């Protein structure tokens, strides 16, 4: 799978509290994390289905 | 934790919670039909909750109102965060009372050293408060080399320990009764040499007034 899928979730510098999905390699699945609202990295999905499709 | 203390219930009547299924940003009521927040808090559908203390329990003094118009600053930059400010016009005017009130826009830019009050559910259940001073631009600049513009101001402590954090964005920084800042960004929260950065509201008073009068 793509390298960005193995990167830890990135909250970013902004201080909003937006729940997004990220693929957790160690767990082998997509989970949720808090995104700050700006400068998202690629391991950041609005949905589990998109997360699993892209990083599964 | 972010180092604040729980605000006295309804002691920050101008504070609002932006909700789209859950609390994701804060904001400030500036008149009975308009709220100011951060542009990075933009969402197509937003419900504004006023008169809140515990956002997880129906307390009795809350007012729920949908956003009718959402207007971000025309020069907002999603990458640099310059001009991180946005106006929200409510579907209908709210009822102003002791738990729901407006905050004054700045008369001028407050000088460094001015003690301010930062609030938000950030870190969420109970509203958190933090007393912190506006920092000199030079210090802000030294903490974030090449990232600070004239539309930003640092508020907090260079030693860290106290700061606004995720869930606080869009919220108010009030000094001497005037809204001087909007929670925007920072590297981490409460980290030494990286105090929070806030949108400097005094640079947008005319834009705000002009926008409200036209909408
Ligand atoms: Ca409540």
């Amino acid at each position: 799978r793509p390298d960005f899928c193995l990167e830890p979730p990135y909250t970013g510098p902004c201080k909003a509290r937006i729940i997004r999905y990220f693929y957790n390699a160690k767990a082998g699945l997509c989970q949720t994390f808090v995104y700050g609202g700006c400068r998202a990295k690629r391991n950041n999905f609005k949905s589990a289905e998109d997360c699993m499709r892209t990083c599964g | 934790d972010k180092g604040g203390y729980t605000c006295q219930e309804n002691s920050v009547p101008y504070q609002v919670s932006l909700n789209s299924g859950y609390h994701f940003c804060g904001g400030s009521l500036i008149n009975d039909q308009w709220v100011v927040s951060a542009a990075h808090c933009y969402k197509s559908r937003i419900q504004v909750r006023l008169g809140e203390h515990n956002i997880n329990v129906l307390e009795g003094n809350e007012q729920f109102v949908n956003a009718a118009k959402i207007i971000k600053h025309p020069n907002f930059d999603r990458k640099t965060l310059n001009n991180d400010i946005m106006l929200i016009k409510l579907s209908s005017p709210v009822k102003l009372n002791a738990r729901v009130a407006t905050v004054a826009l700045p008369s001028s830019c407050a000088p460094a050293g001015t003690q301010c009050l930062i609030s938000g559910w950030g870190n969420p259940d109970l509203l958190q408060c933090l007393d912190a001073p506006l920092l000199p631009q030079a210090d802000c600049e030294a903490s974030y080399p090449g990232k600070i513009t004239d539309n930003m101001v640092c508020v907090g402590f260079l030693e860290g320990g106290k700061d606004s954090c995720q869930g606080d964005s869009g919220g108010p920084v009030v000094c001497n009764g005037e809204l001087q800042g909007i929670v925007s960004w920072g590297y981490g929260c409460a980290l030494p040499d990286n105090p929070g950065v806030y949108t400097k509201v005094c640079n947008y008073v005319d834009w705000i007034q002009d926008t409200i009068a036209a909408n």
